[PDB]
């Protein structure tokens, strides 16, 4: 029902600036979890940042504090991320993910909805 | 075995209740066991569960229920046949209802003071010697009725087993040889699936125990199982769901499919996250 | 075994019903079992099913029905012969119909008060001592009639078995040696087809289980079966239909064909889609 | 075996107490044994211990308690069924409560002087010969009631076993085949974990004994165990705690997890020092 | 076996003393054997010996004493249960205390001349025929009380075994799986330590005998023991003392220690000369 379109990938040397966009189409009313993830070959997937539409607060990873930022356009219902001071460690596949709360009943467990979108971001040097 | 031996309580309105209990309860237990042991009731229940919308039509559900009940009712029917042919339960139950007027084979020596009580006391040998002929007159009558009912039951059951099969072959769209092949395939698939499930579970458990202790104490056959069959992961829940349920002979591109495991293997069976261990990765981050 | 022991109810209009039930019902059950176990009734049913237009002539259907009934009636006939030669059922059934006037071997001591009741009570030893000679006079008569009927039945059955075969060899267009070869071929074909169907089903089930789990837990003989005999797919439904039914010795180019499996293998047996899993690919696209 | 033989004390207000004790106490012992031997009560206790805050909801605790009690109650139920079908305990307990007015099958010879005492003395054959018919009249009645209760118990138990399973498959979020696989995995995991715990403990003990004496006297199988499986250390207490407790089918990334040992092995289970041998190194310095 | 057969002395104030002796003395002997055979009492004694200052707190000593007594009391409890269920000892002991007034089931024929003597003489069949009913009236009463006490004892013991374990798992800081591993380790350590102590002692004795005679007459297994396991010296007395005593699960650096032999091997257990053979070397010089 909800699709995420991600764009902005490219090759930028170290110290450059990049702006990656993720547009959400569909039932965005129930979504409360907006963030980005990066995964690289030979290792698992980790989250650079995420934000709370319900509460307002935000989290950045340790490698993201003071280097990269993420903003939300409520009018556009889109997610923008700004990669500043690029490093060769940032060569990874990037995805934007949305989740709609998650309700835990003790007998069965957590239930929610999750969405994903495939993108890439590789720095030459 | 001597515990379940029949003991007729020679009392009016009391012996037929005991006979009814002591005959029906074993029959009910055998019927329940036959229902439970069959695996068709369980995938019927699985269909009613996962469909959750009464999607299945009346005809297939009726056919499956009829098959399950017919397979289960074999043991109760033969138990009832044996009990009827024995005659003890029926004479015990119907002794008190014998009409004294219809009694014969002796002069009219039967008292009318307490007719029901003496008639009910006949089975336990507590018959007055002056009524020694009447007791036998009733014993040969009620037992006869019991055995007659048993033989009629065997006749009706045989007729039903004949007619049901004669209709099953007549109305089936398949030939009987192909249905025999299908039955052989179902048996082989069930046995092989159970064996491989056991082996896969053992290998997965061995991997987990190795992760815990650093090694596994395995027997030689277990060592052969571990060496020959390595497991990388567990099959997902939807993969299991795709093979559980009722199946009625679909055909793909003119080629028969004999089970939903076969249909899944051919590739014809295969957003929202349920019963997850932890929240979405976005929530795990916080 | 002691359950099915004969127990004559010594009562008028009641003992012959019990005898009729206790003799016919086992005979009916044996007849039903003989009908069911035979495979000729089933391919006759398959012919009547797939033809669906009464295409077959009266002569072949009559011949097949006669053969099926004759093969099935062996067990009821011998059961009836044994029951008649025993004599218990017949004397129990016909005790009440003995004419008191025709009784002999003693002075006329037989009462006419309740003749039928005493005559019916003869089998259960409930004979008055003054009629001790009459009871034996009836016992040696009715039993004699029973045994006579049994021996006449054996004679008639033997005559029929002789005559039927004498006509089967006389009217058959084939020689008896060729028919013996045909019977040997039919037996071998049936056994080999069953064995290969079992093996093929096992291999297909193993392939499906391997597709599910990633491996199969097979025994050494099962490993040999999998290695030696690989299966690529399932035979179509029309291929199965082409070998199920009745066959009456057709000949192709002067060479005999002994079964419709043989006829199909020679190539003499082989738009609309039925019982499909999913609609046409055009409908699947939408 | 002859020690536990039933001996009815024929005395009013005394025989039913003996029957109650001699029937319930074996049932209570069997119930206690069933509770103790089960390992689900122990990890339920471990959950209530480590959680220490009543964190678990009412539904899972209720389900586990129901399962434990149902598995334990099998032996008491069959013991009670056998005792009821025997009839000795029930007649001994209820002899003194038989109403003399309701007594029948004989003329009114029952004294009203000490009715309760004679009624209670019936089971021990201490019945006056003038009341020989009354004693049997009571013996066939109370025993009948006993056997009736036994058969009703078997019927109710069978109905409950049917209904509980019919609801367990209906309300479970998993299919029955996946639950069978889960049960097979649990059995294999338990056996393998016990075997490897035994081997690991033996190897650790051998290392300690070698440290003490300078060598270990080991058998050939023990030598193979030592050579094949070397141990470097002991698993920490939190590692043991992470695998002890109750588990209810969590799922990680769409892949099933079948036990908390499996969940720990996947890595989803894993400042203050407790029960230490010696103080902190800073305190050891002084 | 026939020696220990019960023989009731039918005398007042004399039979209950005999019953008390003949029941308690076997129970006391079994309790003593259970205490002696257990090794926990001995290392408790070793702790009380080497500590020599009442250093241990009340709680651990109480727990060890409770465990030792509970393990020892199994045999006395079952012996007492069997003796009570037999009924001979209790009827012999309590025959003389039966109240003649409470006697029933017969007209008042009981003399009041020497009531106690006849009541005490009941068990030895020395009952006057006029009191034949009274003797049985007492026999069925006192035996009933005996069996009732036996069944109550079994019930209480089962309840205690349930409650004690339910508290042991609840109050223990460890999980039940870790405690099972600990028990397995303790068993393996004990067996291995005993075996290696035997082998080490044999090798040391062989070395001494070789020193005496110049050679040792050894069997093939003894030759293998000598070749494989050489001993250089004997472990000191403090090394033995460091592993004897009570141990309560200390933990070092987050790693469990399961015995004081393990703790010593890890190095966490290890001026004045005692019980020396000869004086100091300075005194030996003179
Ligand atoms: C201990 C055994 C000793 C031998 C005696 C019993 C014979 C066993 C072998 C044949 C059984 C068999 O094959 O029965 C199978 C059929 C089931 O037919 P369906 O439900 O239409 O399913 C279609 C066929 N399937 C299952 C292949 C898909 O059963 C019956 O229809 C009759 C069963 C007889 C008992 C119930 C009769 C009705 C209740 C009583 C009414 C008064
Ligand atoms: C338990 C066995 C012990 C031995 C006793 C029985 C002999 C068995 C061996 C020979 C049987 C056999 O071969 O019978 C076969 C024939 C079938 O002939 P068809 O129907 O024309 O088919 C043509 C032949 N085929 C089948 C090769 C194609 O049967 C009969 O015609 C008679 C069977 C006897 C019982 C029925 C008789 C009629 C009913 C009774 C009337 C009062
Ligand atoms: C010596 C044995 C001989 C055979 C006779 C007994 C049959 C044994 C095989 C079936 C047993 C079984 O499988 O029982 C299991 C169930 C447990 O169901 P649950 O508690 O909801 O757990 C859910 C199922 N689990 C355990 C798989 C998670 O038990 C019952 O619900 C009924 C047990 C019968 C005795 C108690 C009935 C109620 C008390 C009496 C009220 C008057
Ligand atoms: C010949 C045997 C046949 C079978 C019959 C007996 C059952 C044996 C298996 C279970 C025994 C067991 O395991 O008992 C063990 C416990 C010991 O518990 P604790 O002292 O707190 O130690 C804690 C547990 N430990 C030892 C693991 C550390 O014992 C009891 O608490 C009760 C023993 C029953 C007899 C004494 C009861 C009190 C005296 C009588 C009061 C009227």
């Amino acid at each position: 029902q909800v699709q995420l379109v991600e764009s902005g990938g490219g090759s930028v040397q170290a110290g450059g600036s990049l702006r990656l966009s993720c547009a959400a189409s569909g039932n965005i009313r129930n979504i409360s979890y907006l963030g980005w993830f990066r995964q690289a070959p030979g290792k698992e997937r980790e989250g650079v940042a995420a934000l709370w539409t319900t509460q307002g607060q935000t989290y950045y990873a340790d490698s993201v504090k003071g280097r990269f930022t993420v903003s939300l356009d409520n009018a556009k219902n889109t997610v923008y991320l700004q990669m500043n001071s690029l490093k060769p460690e940032d060569t990874a596949l990037y995805y934007c993910a949305a989740a709609t709360s998650g309700q835990y009943n003790p007998l069965r467990g957590y239930h929610y909805n999750e969405y994903w979108g495939q993108g890439t971001q590789v720095t030459v040097s | 075995f001597s515990v379940v031996a029949f003991h007729c309580p020679c009392s009016p309105a009391r012996n037929y209740l005991y006979g009814l209990a002591a005959i029906g309860v074993p029959a009910l237990v055998l019927f329940i066991i036959g229902i439970i042991l069959n695996n068709h009731t369980w995938n019927l229940v699985a269909e009613c569960q996962h469909r959750r919308t009464k999607n299945c039509s009346a005809a297939p559900t009726f056919l499956l229920l009829s098959s399950i009940l017919g397979r289960a009712a074999v043991a109760p029917v033969t138990w009832s046949v044996i009990s009827l042919l024995r005659g003890e339960a029926y004479v015990c139950a119907l002794s008190e209802f014998v009409d004294p007027s219809s009694l014969t084979a002796r002069e009219e020596h039967f008292p009318s003071a307490h007719a029901t009580e003496i008639l009910a006391r006949f089975p336990c040998k507590e018959n007055p010697d002056n009524l020694s002929d009447f007791r036998e007159e009733v014993s040969r009558r009620l037992r006869y009725e019991s055995q007659l009912f048993g033989w009629l039951l065997i006749g009706v059951v045989a007729i039903l087993v004949f007619l049901t099969k004669c209709l099953k072959h007549y109305c089936s769209p398949l030939s009987y040889r192909q249905e025999a092949y299908w039955a052989q395939y179902r048996a082989n698939e069930d046995q092989l699936f159970q064996r491989t499930a056991e082996v896969h579970s053992r290998v997965l458990a061995a991997n987990n125990v190795r992760r815990f202790f650093g090694f596994v104490a395995l027997n030689k056959d277990d060592e052969e199982l571990i060496a020959n069959f390595p497991v990388e992961g567990t099959q997902p829940r939807p993969q299991w769901n795709a093979i559980t349920g009722v199946y009625l002979y679909r055909e793909n591109q003119g080629l028969p499919l004999y089970s939903r495991l076969h249909k899944w293997a051919q590739g014809l069976a295969g957003d929202n996250v349920e019963m997850a261990l932890l929240p979405s990765a976005l929530e795990v981050l916080f």
